[PDB]
DNA sequence: CGCCGCGTCAGACTCGTAGGAATCTAAACCCTCCCCTTAGGGGAGGGTCAAGGC
DNA sequence: GCCTTGACCCTCCCCTAAGGGGAGGGTTTAGATTGTGTGCAGTCTGACGCGGCG
C-alpha cells in the first residue's frame, strides 16, 4: 500500500486509516521519540504540520512541489484549535499570550 | 444523609403527608372557593378608578334566555347606583357603606370559577396600586442622600396622619439638628408627594383605606393559595402511580413525574366538588395529558410533529394484529389496503421512525475502533482543482493581453473577471455612453477574434471537463 | 506569533463575550428538510451559514455582497468555515455548582471554606440550612440547622438572622468572604499552634489564599450561572449511505440540559410548591455534572444502547483522548508499507523500492518533472500520461529519485536506530529489500514482519536526512560505545570454515610467493582451503608522524587466511587472520579498524566481508542430518546407576531411617548428578572426536562435525541446546514452582513419551505467557523515564566546578567484575591525579581520558581517579559539555545542543525486555590491610577486634586492591595485620550459627546488674553443670523484674568498675533478651574472653523500585548526629533510645520496637551515618545523613547490579541523568530576608539564582534542604502544566493550574511538539537562541 | 497520636476483517397559512437583427 | 471602420372563480384508581493519601 494524498476525516482533519480507506501511516509517539534523539528537527515539524494536520499549508505544499520549489510554510494545527475549544466549553479561560 | 439519588430523595420528601378522605377533599375545596370570592368582595367598594362591571356585560354585547341574560344584570347595578350614591357621607369609611357593599357581596357570593375576566379586574388596581407604592419610594431616594433621620417615627406618623405636611412639625419638636439640616431640596419631596397626590385626585380616595382593605383583600389571595398547596400536596402518590406506566419510552423516571405533577396543578384549578364525583375520576384526565404530551415534543433527536407521530402509532398497531393473524410481516400493498391511503404515502411514513446512531459503537473485536474513525469530510477540494483553477486563471490573463485595452475592459466587465460583480449592458454603456447594441457588436468582434487558431489552442487544454 | 499560555477560571461576563447568542431549544434539524431550525443547537442565525457564500432562505449569494446580514433569515453572507470557531451560551435558571471544583480531593471549596464535605453536600441537596449572617443572636456563620431548628429561630428570632438551602447559599458564602484579612491573621495566629498537624493544613490554606489573591480570579466564580456551548462542528450530526444518521453524545447531553432549565423557568411561573421546585433544582444539578463529567457524582447516564455517554472531560484524558492520541502523534500523507524480503548484493546505503510504491509517493514530484519538460501541455493531462504508465514516465522517475533518500522503519521503536535513511534502487516486485547487516539494529527478520516507508519533502528534511539519520553514519550504539554492525549467522560460519586447519591436507608443505599464487592455487584444484603451507607476506604499520611504513616476511599459514588477507586495508596486523576466527574475533577485527583507521574504511571492510562470507559458506557445504547427532554410548548405564541408588534410597525411607523431605531433597541431587555425568561425556565424544590418520599413522584434531561446527564458531546455538538433542532433557518444574521427581531421560533425537510430553508443556506456557505480560511493564517503564528526562539538553561549554566523583573498580562479589578502564574511558578529569608517587603529573585537569591516557594509567597503577558528573554540574537549566564527556556514538566531545535526556531514557529502557523479572579463605598472595579498625590481643595468641564495620582488604605486588570483605563484629582474626600471605591459608574463624561478643581488659567478672526474679533463671545444664544468669525470652519475661537489663560486669581489685584506657569508660554492655551466656561466677577470664554470643528480588520489579524510591517494609536505622547512644525515657508503647552530643543539645530521642535486634550497647560513640540496626536502607535517609553523592552511587550501583547480571552492558552517566532529574526540589529551613516561606517546597534553581543575587550586595541568604521525589512525583511536579497535564493525571492539574493562575513557556520538547514548533534541541538549536536574544531586546 | 477504611489512579506498539445497530398505543374538534386547479394575459428586465448616417 | 434607429424576441413572475387538500398548531375529556423495578450488577491488583474513631 501507498499513498501520496486522499480523504481527511470531518473533526479533526487529518488522513484517515486503513488501506480499505486509502489512509496514511500512524507517525506514533515513540517515533518522535527517535526523531528527537538525532536532532532532526526540520524532519519533525513537517511530518506534525505540512503533512499531517495544517490545512493551508499542506495545499500550499503541493502546489510548491509542483514549481520545483522544496520549501515549507507552516501555521498551527488543527487539533490544538479543537483542544482549545474543549477546554473553554468546560469554563476554564486557556488562552496563547503574545 | 446516606444517599444520593434524586429519585429516593423525592419519595422521602413526599411521604410526609397524609392522604384525604371523601369530606377532606369537599371542605378544602370549599374553602379555595370561598376565598376567591372573598377577594372579588373585597374589590366591590373601589373607586371608578377599576375596571368595573358597568358596561362588561355590555363588552360581551348551556343556552339562557336572552331575556334572563339581560335582566339579572339589572339587580346588581339597579342596587349600585343608589348604593354608592353615600360614597360622600362621612368621610370614605361609612357603615351604610360598609353594609350595603358587603349586601352587594351576598349578591356577588352566587358566582363561582370563571376564566381570567375575574383576574383582569383585579389587575385593574394592580397597574394603579404598586404605582402609588413605587412613588413612595421615590421621595425616599431623594430624602435619604441630604439628611439622615429615624425612620419609624417618620414613616409612622407618615401611616397614620396623611392630611398635610404639617407632620414636618413633628420633626423639629425633639430639637436636635438633623431637623432641618435638609437644604433647598424639600421641594423634590413636594415634587413627588404632590404628584401623588394627583393620583389621588384621579383616585378621590385617601390611601390609608385603600391599602386598609387591600390588607384584607391579601388575605383571600393568600388563603385562595395555601389550600391550593395542601390541595396538591396530597395527591402525589397519584401521579407517581399514573407515571410508571410510560417508562422506558425516551425519558427518565423523575421527568415523568415531573410532567405530570404540572397537570395535576390544573387538575386542582378546574375542579368543582358540587358535581358529586370523587377528585381521582377528573385529575386522571390532565395528568395522562401532561405526560402523554410531554413524550412526543420531546424524547427524539429530531422531533415529529403531532399528527405523524399517530399515523407511525397507527399503522404500528395495524402491522401487529396482520402479523398476528397472517403468520408474517405484510407488505406496504396489503398495509395500504387495509389503511386505505395511498401507496406512495405509506411508503413515505416508513422512513420517518429512525433515531441516529451514536458516533462511539464499538465496531470490530476490540473496543477500541468506533464507528466515527471512518467518517470522510466531503466539503474539501482536492489539490489537482485548486492547482488547475491557478493555472486557467494565469492563461485567461494572458491570452486577454492581446486584444485592444479598452476592448479588453469589456470583456473583463461583461464576465466579471477580476472584479467583485458581473455587470450588464446598460451599466457598462453608462461609462462609455455607447448605444444599447455596440456593445454587443464589440463582444461578437472579441469572441470571434478569441477562438481563431492562432490562439484558441491554448485554452482548450483545458476544456475536458 | 506567541510566546506563553495562560490558564485562569471565567468570569460570566467572560462566557457570554465569547459566545454569538443563547440557545434556547432542543431543536436540532426539519425532519422533511434537513435544515437547522431556528434557535437550536444547529441553527444557522447563531453559528454561521452552512454553504459557502448563501444565506438559509436562498435571498443572497454569489460572493458580491459579502459582510450583508439577511433580514429575512438573519443569516450572513459569508464562508461555512465559521462553524468551527463560534461559540453559543445557555443562561441558567438557578447556579450550580462546578464538578470539578468540588470534587476533585482535596475540594477547593471546602479548602476556602473550611467546612467539611458532609455539611456542603448536605446544603447542596436542599437537606439542611446553613446560617450565612448571624446578626445579634446565639447562632453564627455557617453553622448547620434542620427544618424544626429553623422554624424555632424563625418564631424566636425573626428576621435578624440569615439562612439559606442550595448553591445559592454557598455562593454567598463564597461571596460574603474577606480574603486579605483572613490570610494575615491565619499568619500571626500560627506561630502559637505551629505543631506539625496544624502546619501542613494552615501553610496550605495560607497558600491557597494567597494564590486568589495575587491571581486575580474571584472566589465564586466557582459557582456557574452562564454555560457555554461548543460549535457545531466539533459535535457533527451526519448522514450515512441509506439515509441513517449519526450523532455524537454532547449533543443528547446538551438536550437534557436545556429543557430541564426550561421546565425551571416554567415553574417558577406557576407559583408551585417547593417541594416541586426543590426537585426541579435537584435535577438542573444533576445533569449539568453528567455534560462536565459524567461518572464522578454518582451512577452514569447511559444511552439507548445501555452505555455510558461520553462527557466534554473523556475527550481531553486518557490514552484515547486529544493530547495522547491526536497532538502527539498522527497519521501523515506520503507514506505507505509492505513486507521486507533480503537483498544480499545491495551496498550499505541502498534499499530495493519496488515501482508501483515509487510511483504512487512521488506523484507531484513526476508532474512538475513532466510539465517541465514539455512533455504535457496541463496538469490534467500529466495525470492521464502517469495513470496509463506510457514509456516516458518509468525515465522521469528514475531521475526524480536520483539522490532522493527515503526514511524506513519498524514497529516498535525502541531505540533511535529504529528509522533509517537510504536510497532507493527501483526494482520489480512488490517486497522492499534490506541489506542483511542493519537487520540487528531493526531486530527484523524474514519470516512475514513488515516495514513502512516516509518520504521527506523539503530541503532541510533531506539535508538531515543525508548528513544525521543515513545508514553509514550508525555504525556505533549510542547507549555503550560499541559497534552495532557485526556480521550474525553465515559471514561467520563461511569465514569460520575458511580459516579452520587440518592434518595431511592435500598439497601440504609448499612455499608460495604471496596471496595471489593461494588463490590461483585453490581455484586450480592443487590445493586445499585448509593446507598448511608458507607464505611471503608484506604488512605495513604507522608510527611516523602520519605515515606508513612496510615490511615483509615469510609465515606459517594455511591457504585460506592468505586468501583471506586480500581483504584487510593497509595499516594492520597480520595476527588479525592467523586466527580460525570466530564472531568475537570479527568483531574486534572491525572494531580494530575503526580505532586506527576511521570510517570509510570501516564501511568499506564490512562489505567485503559480509561479500566472502556468504561465498565461502555457499562453497562449503554444510548440512544437517540424522547422524550428526551423536548419543554418547555409556548413558544407558549411567542412567540404571542412577536408578538402583534412587531405589536404595527409597528403601531407607519404607524402613524409617530417613524422613520425606530429606528423601526427595536426595533424589533431586542425585538425578542432577547424573545428568551432569551424561552431558560430559556426550559433549567430549562430539568436540574432537577426529582419529584422521597422517603420513606415518593416527592423531587428534578437533571435528568437522555440523552442528559441532556451528555451535562452536558462534553462528547458532550453545551447549546447553546440543543438551537437549543429544543428552537428556533433564529435570521439570511444576506451575508452582516446585520439581517434579523423575527427570525426563530422553532427548529430542529419541522421541518423548505422552507422559514426558505432556509434563514438559507447561513450563513452555509459563514462559510464553511471562513475555507477553512483560512486555506492557517494560513500556511503561520506558514512557515514564522519558517523560522526567525529557527537556534536559547541553546548554554549555564549562561550568567550572572543581566537584566530581571518586571512580574506582568493583571487586565485591568475587573477583573483579568491572575493570577501571571500562569506568573512565571518556570521562573528563576534575583534579590533576599523580601516579603512586608525587607529582606525576598527566593533566592539564581538564583532560577527555581517550585510550591512550588510559593506557598510560594501566601501565603504572593507579586505581583511583576523581571525575567530573552531571549530578555536580553548575549549570542551571541544563548540563555542560564537559561535566557530560564523550558522545558514545560519534567517539568524540559531546556537541552543545544534544538532547541527552531522551537518549538516557531510551538506553535504559530498551533492554528491559531480557531482564528476568563460614570461614574466609584466600586466592592469591599478597599483603593484608585492615580499615576502619579497633585491636586488641587474644588470650590464645590471635588478634581480636572491637569493630563493628571494618574492611580488610589483599593487596598486590604494586599495591592495587584485588580482594576486599568485611568479618563479622567480634570474630576472631587468626592472624595480624600486614602479612604476606599467600593462597588457600584461612584468615579469620566465626562461628556459622553464632558469633561471640568479647570483653575489653583483663579484669574481674562479678554477677550484678540482674537478680532473681528478673527476666534471668537459675537453668543449669542438668547433664554438664555450666550455667551462668542467663537472659531469657519474653516468654518468661518478668515485667517487674526487667527494671535493670542484665549484663555481668568487671571490676578491679577495688570491687568496682575498671578503668578502660584513654576514657573513664564503664567497662561492661548490656544485652538484649535470649542471651546465650554460661560464664562462670568466681572463675575469672582474660581480656578478650567469649562473655557472650550472638545466636541466630531482581529484574524489571527491582529496577522499578529503584527509581520510583520506594521505602522498605525492614528500613534500617541510622544515626541522626554523632553522640554517646543510651536507652531513654522507657514509655512502653515500645523502646527508647537517645544519643548525646558531647557538646551540644539532646532534644532527639525516638521509637524502637523490641523485635529491631539493636547492634549498638550503651558505651558505643557513634557517628552521623552509622546503622543502629540491619536491614535494607532508605534513599531518602542516605540523602538526608550523607550527600548528594552518596545516593548518586547506591543508586548506580543497584542498578548496574541487576543489568550486568544478564549480560546487558549499559554506560554509568545514563543513570546520573535520571538521578540528577529527581533532586530537582528543595525545602526552605530558615528563610533570612529571603522572600521564601518557612518549609515552603521550592525548585532548587529559583533558590540557587536567588541566593546568589542577595549574597552579592552583601545580605543574608535562605537555607534549604534537598529532596528527593520519584520519578512520577516529579515529572507531575514540573513547571509547566501543559507537559503534566498531557503525561497523566489530567484533572488534577488543570484544576489546580486553573484556581492558581499559572503560565507556561514553552522550553521543553514537549510543549513545541504540541504546537507544532522547531524543538530547541538540534538543528532547531540555534533558531531558539536567537529567538531568546530578542527577549532581551523587546 | 496511631490504625484502619475507603476512594482515586495506573496497567507497550504498528498492522488486518467484520453486516448492521433490536420491546415501548389517544381521540374529537377548531384555526391559519400555503399551494392547486382552465387556458392563456400582462408586464419587467434584458437581449438580438438588419438597415443606414458619418 | 464608429455609432444610432426601429423592430423583434426570450424568460420569469404574478393573475384570473370558487373552493379543495393538507401541514402544523391550539383546547378539553367528571364512575374509581394514591410509594420503582430490572426475572439489575455484584467481578482485578497495587500504591498512596486523608478522615474518623479509639
Ligand atoms: C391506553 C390507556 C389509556 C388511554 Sb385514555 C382514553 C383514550 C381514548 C378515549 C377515552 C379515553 C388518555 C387520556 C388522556 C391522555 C392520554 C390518554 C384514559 C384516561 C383516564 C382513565 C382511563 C383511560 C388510552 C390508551
Ligand atoms: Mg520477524
Ligand atoms: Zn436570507
Ligand atoms: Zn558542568
Amino acid at each position: 500500500h501507498a499513498r501520496s494524498t486522499g480523504s481527511y476525516s470531518l473533526v479533526t482533519q487529518q488522513p484517515l486509516g486503513g488501506k480499505a480507506q486509502f489512509g496514511g501511516q500512524r507517525f506514533g509517539e515513540m517515533e518522535v521519540w527517535a526523531l528527537e534523539a538525532y536532532g532532526a528537527a526540520y524532519t519533525l515539524q513537517e511530518m506534525l504540520t505540512v503533512k499531517s494536520d495544517d490545512v493551508n499549508g499542506r495545499t500550499k505544499m503541493y502546489k510548491n512541489i509542483v514549481d520545483g520549489n522544496h520549501q515549507m510554510e507552516p501555521g498551527m494545527p488543527e487539533s490544538f484549535n479543537v483542544l482549545l475549544k474543549e477546554i473553554r466549553s468546560l469554563g476554564i479561560n486557556i488562552e496563547l499570550e503574545d | 444523609g446516606r444517599t444520593t439519588d434524586p429519585v429516593r430523595m423525592y419519595m422521602r420528601e413526599m411521604g410526609t403527608v397524609e392522604l384525604l378522605t371523601r369530606e377532606g377533599e369537599i371542605d378544602i375545596a370549599k374553602r379555595i372557593e370561598d376565598g376567591i370570592n372573598q377577594v372579588q368582595c373585597s374589590v366591590a367598594e373601589y373607586p371608578e378608578a377599576i375596571t368595573y362591571l358597568l358596561e362588561q356585560y355590555d363588552r360581551v354585547e348551556n343556552s339562557i334566555d336572552p331575556e334572563l341574560a339581560r335582566e339579572k344584570f339589572a339587580e346588581l347595578r339597579a342596587q349600585y347606583v343608589v348604593t354608592r350614591d353615600t360614597i360622600k357621607a362621612k368621610g370614605r369609611s361609612h357603615a351604610t357603606a360598609q353594609e350595603e357593599i358587603l349586601k352587594l357581596s351576598e349578591v356577588f357570593k352566587q358566582f363561582r370559577l370563571v376564566p381570567k375576566q375575574f383576574d383582569y379586574l383585579v389587575n385593574s388596581m394592580r397597574v394603579m396600586m404598586d404605582r402609588v407604592r413605587t412613588q413612595e419610594r421615590l421621595i425616599m431616594k431623594l430624602c435619604v442622600e441630604q439628611c439622615k433621620m429615624p425612620k419609624k417615627n417618620f414613616i409612622t406618623l407618615f401611616t397614620g396622619n396623611e392630611t398635610s405636611d404639617t407632620w414636618f412639625n413633628a420633626a423639629i419638636a425633639m430639637n436636635k439638628p438633623w431637623s432641618e439640616k435638609l437644604h433647598d431640596v424639600s421641594e423634590e419631596v413636594h415634587r413627588a408627594l404632590q404628584k401623588l397626590q394627583q393620583i389621588e385626585e384621579e383616585t378621590g380616595l385617601t390611601i390609608e383605606q385603600v391599602k386598609d382593605i387591600n390588607r384584607r383583600m391579601s388575605i383571600g389571595e393568600a388563603k385562595a393559595r395555601r389550600a391550593k398547596k395542601e390541595m396538591v400536596e396530597a395527591n402525589l402518590r397519584l401521579v407517581i402511580s399514573i407515571a410508571k406506566k410510560y417508562t422506558n419510552r425516551g425519558l427518565q423516571f423523575l421527568d415523568l413525574i415531573q410532567e405530570g405533577n404540572i397537570g395535576l396543578m390544573k387538575a386542582v384549578d378546574k375542579f368543582e366538588y358540587r358535581r358529586g364525583y370523587k377528585f381521582s375520576t377528573y385529575a386522571t384526565w390532565w395528568i395522562r395529558q401532561a405526560i402523554t404530551r410531554s413524550i412526543a415534543d420531546q424524547a427524539r433527536t429530531i422531533r415529529i410533529p403531532v399528527h405523524m407521530i399517530e399515523t407511525i402509532n397507527k399503522l404500528n398497531r395495524i402491522s401487529r394484529q396482520m402479523l398476528q393473524e397472517m403468520g408474517r410481516e405484510p407488505t406496504p400493498e396489503e398495509l395500504a389496503e387495509r389503511m386505505l391511503m395511498p401507496e406512495d404515502k405509506i411508503r413515505k411514513v416508513l422512513k420517518i421512525a429512525k433515531e441516529p446512531i451514536s458516533m462511539e459503537t464499538p465496531i470490530g473485536d476490540d473496543e477500541d475502533s468506533h464507528l466515527g474513525d471512518f467518517i470522510e469530510d466531503t466539503t474539501l477540494e482536492l489539490p489537482l482543482d485548486s492547482a488547475t483553477t491557478e493555472s486557467l486563471r494565469a492563461a485567461t490573463h494572458d491570452v486577454l493581453a492581446g486584444l485592444t485595452a479598452r476592448e479588453a475592459k469589456v470583456l473583463r466587465m461583461r464576465f466579471g473577471i477580476d472584479m467583485n460583480t458581473d455587470y450588464t449592458l446598460e451599466e457598462v454603456g453608462k461609462q462609455f455612453d455607447v448605444t444599447r447594441e455596440r456593445i454587443r457588436q464589440i463582444e461578437a468582434k472579441a469572441l470571434r477574434k478569441l477562438r481563431h487558431p492562432s490562439r484558441s489552442e491554448v485554452l482548450r487544454s483545458f476544456l475536458d471537463d | 506569533e506567541f510566546d506563553a499560555i495562560k490558564i485562569a477560571l471565567a468570569s460570566p461576563d467572560m462566557i457570554r463575550s465569547w459566545s454569538f447568542g443563547e440557545v434556547k431549544k432542543p431543536e436540532t434539524i426539519n425532519y422533511r428538510t434537513f435544515k437547522p431550525e431556528r434557535d437550536g443547537l444547529f441553527c444557522a442565525r447563531i453559528f454561521g451559514p452552512v454553504k459557502d457564500y448563501e444565506c438559509l432562505c436562498g435571498k443572497y449569494k454569489r460572493l458580491k455582497h459579502r459582510g450583508v446580514i439577511c433580514e429575512k433569515c438573519g443569516v450572513e453572507v459569508t464562508q461555512t468555515k465559521v462553524r468551527r470557531e463560534r461559540m453559543g451560551h445557555i443562561e441558567l435558571a438557578s447556579p450550580t455548582a462546578h464538578i470539578w471544583f468540588l470534587k476533585s480531593l482535596p475540594s477547593r471549596i471546602g479548602l476556602l471554606l473550611d467546612m467539611p464535605l458532609r455539611d456542603i453536600e448536605r446544603v447542596l441537596y436542599f437537606e439542611s440550612y446553613v446560617v450565612i449572617e448571624g446578626g445579634m443572636t446565639n447562632l453564627e456563620r455557617q453553622q448547620i440547622l434542620t427544618e424544626e431548628q429553623y422554624l424555632d429561630a424563625l418564631e424566636e428570632f425573626g428576621d435578624e438572622f440569615d439562612a439559606k438551602m442550595g448553591a445559592e447559599a454557598i455562593q454567598a458564602l463564597l461571596k460574603s468572604m474577606d480574603l486579605e484579612q483572613e490570610c494575615e491573621q491565619l499568619r500571626e495566629e500560627l506561630n502559637e499552634t505551629n505543631s506539625e498537624t496544624k502546619r501542613k493544613k494552615l501553610t496550605k490554606r495560607i497558600k491557597l489564599l494567597e494564590a486568589f489573591v495575587q491571581s486575580g480570579n474571584k472566589p465564586e466564580w466557582m459557582i456557574l450561572t452562564v454555560l457555554p456551548v461548543l460549535p457545531p462542528d466539533l459535535r457533527p450530526l451526519v448522514p450515512l449511505d441509506g439515509g441513517r444518521f449519526a450523532t455524537s453524545d454532547l449533543n443528547d447531553l446538551y438536550r437534557r440540559v436545556i429543557n430541564r432549565n426550561n421546565r425551571l423557568k416554567r415553574l417558577l411561573d406557576l407559583a408551585a410548591p417547593d417541594i416541586i421546585v426543590r426537585n426541579e433544582k435537584r435535577m438542573l444539578q444533576e445533569a449539568v455534572d453528567a455534560l462536565l463529567d459524567n461518572g464522578r457524582r454518582g451512577r452514569a447516564i447511559t444511552g439507548s444502547n445501555k452505555r455510558p455517554l461520553k462527557s466534554l472531560a473523556d475527550m481531553i484524558k486518557g490514552k484515547q483522548g486529544r493530547f495522547r492520541q491526536n497532538l502527539l502523534g498522527k497519521r501523515v500523507d506520503y507514506s505507505g508499507r509492505s513486507v521486507i524480503t533480503v537483498g544480499p548484493y545491495l551496498r550499505l546505503h541502498q534499499c530495493g523500492l519496488p515501482k508501483k510504491m515509487a510511483l504512487e509517493l512521488f506523484k507531484p514530484f513526476i508532474y512538475g518533472k513532466l510539465e517541465l519538460r514539455g512533455l504535457a501541455t496541463t496538469i490534467k493531462a500529466a495525470k492521464k500520461m502517469v495513470e496509463r504508465e506510457e514509456a516516458v514516465v518509468w525515465d522521469i522517475l528514475d531521475e526524480v529519485i536520483r539522490e532522493h533518500p527515503v526514511l524506513l522503519n519498524r514497529a516498535p521503536t525502541l531505540h533511535r536506530l529504529g528509522i533509517q535513511a537510504f536510497e532507493p534502487v527501483l526494482i520489480e516486485g512488490k517486497a522492499i529489500q534490506l541489506h542483511p547487516l542493519v537487520c540487528a539494529a531493526y531486530n527484523a527478520d524474514f519470516d512475514g514482519d513488515q516495514m513502512a516507508v516516509h518520504v521527506p519533502l523539503t530541503l532541510e528534511a533531506q539535508l538531515e536526512a543525508r548528513a544525521l539519520m543515513m545508514s553509514t553514519n550508525n555504525i556505533l550504539s549510542p547507549a555503550n560505545g560499541e559497534p552495532i554492525i557485526v556480521p550474525s549467522q553465515d559471514v561467520v560460519l563461511g569465514l569460520y570454515y575458511m580459516t579452520r586447519d587440518c592434518v595431511n591436507a592435500k598439497g601440504e608443505g609448499m612455499v608460495l610467493t604471496g596471496p595471489k599464487e593461494a588463490e590461483r592455487l585453490y581455484r586450480s584444484g592443487l590445493a586445499s582451503l585448509h593446507a598448511r603451507v608458507k607464505v611471503r607476506i608484506t604488512e605495513y604499520e604507522k608510527d611516523a608522524n602520519g605515515e606508513l611504513v612496510a615490511k615483509t616476511s615469510l609465515k606459517d599459514t594455511t591457504v585460506g587466511r592468505a586468501i583471506l588477507w586480500m581483504i584487510v586495508p593497509k595499516g594492520l596486523p597480520y595476527s588479525i587472520v592467523n586466527q580460525a576466527l570466530g564472531k568475537k574475533a570479527i568483531s574486534k577485527m572491525l572494531n580494530t579498524c575503526y580505532r586506527i583507521l576511521g570510517l570509510k574504511p570501516t564501511v568499506i571492510f564490512a562489505d567485503q566481508i559480509m561479500y566472502t562470507g556468504f561465498a565461502y559458506a555457499a562453497r562449503s557445504g554444510a548440512s544437517v542430518g540424522i547422524d550428526d547427532m551423536v548419543i554418547p554410548e555409556k548413558k544407558h548405564e549411567i542412567i540404571s546407576e542412577a536408578e538402583a541408588e534412587v531405589a536404595e534410597i527409597q528403601e531407607q525411607f519404607q524402613s524409617g531411617l530417613v524422613t520425606a523431605g530429606e528423601r526427595y531433597n536426595k533424589v533431586i541431587d542425585i538425578w542432577a548428578a547424573a545428568n551432569d555425568r551424561v552431558s560430559k561425556a556426550m559433549m567430549d565424544n562430539l568436540q574432537t572426536e577426529t582419529v584422521i590418520n597422517r603420513d606415518g599413522q593416527e592423531e587428534k584434531q578437533v571435528s568437522f562435525n555440523s552442528i559441532y561446527m556451528m555451535a562452536d564458531s558462534g553462528a547458532r546455538g550453545s551447549a546447553a541446546q546440543i543438551r537437549q538433542l543429544a543428552g537428556m532433557r533433564g529435570l521439570m518444574a511444576k506451575p508452582d514452582g516446585s520439581i517434579i521427581e523423575t527427570p525426563i531421560t530422553a532427548n529430542f533425537r529419541e522421541g518423548l513419551n505422552v507422559l514426558q510430553y505432556f509434563i514438559s508443556t507447561h513450563g513452555a506456557r509459563k514462559g510464553l505467557a511471562d513475555t507477553a505480560l512483560k512486555t506492557a511493564n517494560s513500556g511503561y517503564l520506558t514512557r515514564r523515564l522519558v517523560d522526567v528526562a525529557q527537556d534536559l539538553v547541553v546548554t554549555e561549554d564549562d561550568c567550572g566546578t572543581h566537584e566530581g566523583i571518586m571512580m574506582t573498580p568493583v571487586i565485591e562479589g568475587g573477583d573483579v567484575k568491572e575493570p577501571l578502564r571500562d569506568r573512565v574511558l571518556g570521562r573528563v578529569t576534575a583534579e590533576d591525579v599523580l601516579k603512586p608517587g608525587t607529582a606525576d603529573i598527566l593533566v592539564p585537569r581538564n583532560t577527555l581520558l581517550h585510550e591512550q591516557w588510559c593506557d598510560l594509567l594501566e601501565e603504572n597503577s593507579v586505581d583511583a581517579v576523581k571525575v567530573r558528573s552531571v549530578v555536580s554540574c553548575d549549570t542551571d537549566f541544563g548540563v555542560c559539555a564537559h561535566c557530560y564527556g564523550r558522545d558514545l556514538a560519534r567517539g568524540h566531545i559531546i556537541n552543545k545542543g544534544e538532547a541527552i535526556g531522551v537518549i538516557a531514557a531510551q538506553s535504559i529502557g530498551e533492554p528491559g525486555t531480557q531482564l528476568t523479572m563460614s570461614s574466609i579463605q584466600v586466592k592469591n598472595k599478597g599483603s593484608i590491610k585492615l580499615s576502619n579498625v579497633k585491636s586488641v590481643v587474644n588470650s590464645s595468641g590471635k588478634l581480636v577486634i572491637t569493630s563493628r564495620n571494618t574492611e580488610l582488604k589483599l593487596i598486590d605486588e604494586f599495591g592495587r586492591t584485588k580482594e576486599s570483605y568485611k568479618v563479622p563484629y567480634g570474630a576472631v582474626l587468626a592472624k595480624g595485620d600486614g602479612e604476606q600471605v599467600a593462597g588457600g591459608e584461612t584468615v579469620a574463624n566465626w562461628d556459622p550459627h553464632t558469633m561471640p561478643v568479647i570483653t575489653e581488659v583483663s579484669g574481674f567478672v562479678r554477677f550484678t546488674d540482674m537478680i532473681d526474679g528478673q527476666t534471668i533463671t537459675r537453668q543449669t545444664d542438668e547433664l554438664t553443670g555450666l550455667s551462668s544468669l542467663v537472659v531469657l525470652d519474653s516468654a518468661e519475661r518478668t515485667a517487674g523484674g526487667k527494671d535493670l537489663r542484665p549484663a555481668l560486669k568487671i571490676v578491679d581489685a577495688q570491687g568496682n568498675d575498671v578503668l578502660i584506657p584513654g576514657t573513664d569508660m564503664p567497662a561492661q554492655y548490656f544485652l538484649p533478651g535470649k542471651a546465650i551466656v554460661q560464664l562462670e561466677d568466681g572463675v575469672q577470664i582474660s581480656s578478650g574472653d567469649t562473655l557472650a554470643r550472638i545466636p541466630q528480588t531482581g529484574g524489571l520489579p527491582r529496577v522499578a523500585d529503584l527509581f520510583e524510591a520506594r521505602r522498605p517494609k525492614e528500613p534500617a536505622i541510622l544515626a541522626e548526629i554523632s553522640g554517646i547512644v543510651s536507652f531513654g525515657k522507657e514509655t512502653k508503647g515500645k523502646r527508647r533510645l537517645v544519643i548525646t552530643p558531647v557538646d551540644g543539645s539532646d532534644p532527639y530521642e525516638e521509637m524502637i520496637p523490641k523485635w529491631r535486634q539493636l547492634n549498638v550497647f550503651e558505651g558505643e560513640r557513634v557517628e552521623r551515618g552509622d546503622v543502629i540496626s540491619d536491614g535494607p536502607e532508605a534513599p531518602h535517609d542516605i540523602l538526608r545523613l550523607r550527600g548528594v553523592h552518596a545516593v548518586t552511587r547506591y543508586i548506580v550501583n543497584e542498578v548496574q547490579d541487576v543489568y550486568r547480571l544478564q549480560g546487558v552492558k549499559i554506560n554509568d552517566k545514563h543513570i546520573e541523568v535520571i538521578v540528577r532529574q529527581m533532586l530537582r526540589k528543595a525545602t526552605i529551613v530558615n528563610a533570612g530576608s529571603s522572600d521564601f516561606l518557612e518549609g515552603e517546597q521550592v525548585e532548587y534553581s529559583r533558590v540557587k539564582i536567588a541566593n546568589r543575587e542577595l549574597e552579592a550586595n552583601g545580605k543574608v541568604g535562605a537555607t534549604y534542604s534537598r529532596d528527593l521525589l520519584g520519578i512520577t512525583k516529579a515529572s507531575l511536579a514540573t513547571e509547566s502544566f501543559i507537559s503534566a497535564a498531557s503525561f497523566q493525571e489530567t484533572t488534577r492539574v488543570l484544576t489546580e493550574a486553573a484556581v492558581a493562575g499559572k503560565r507556561d513557556e514553552l522550553r521543553g520538547l514537549k510543549e513545541n511538539v504540541i504546537v507544532g514548533r522547531l524543538i530547541p534541541a538540534g538543528t532547531g538549536y540555534a533558531y531558539h537562541q536567537d529567538r531568546m536574544r530578542r527577549r532581551a531586546a523587546g
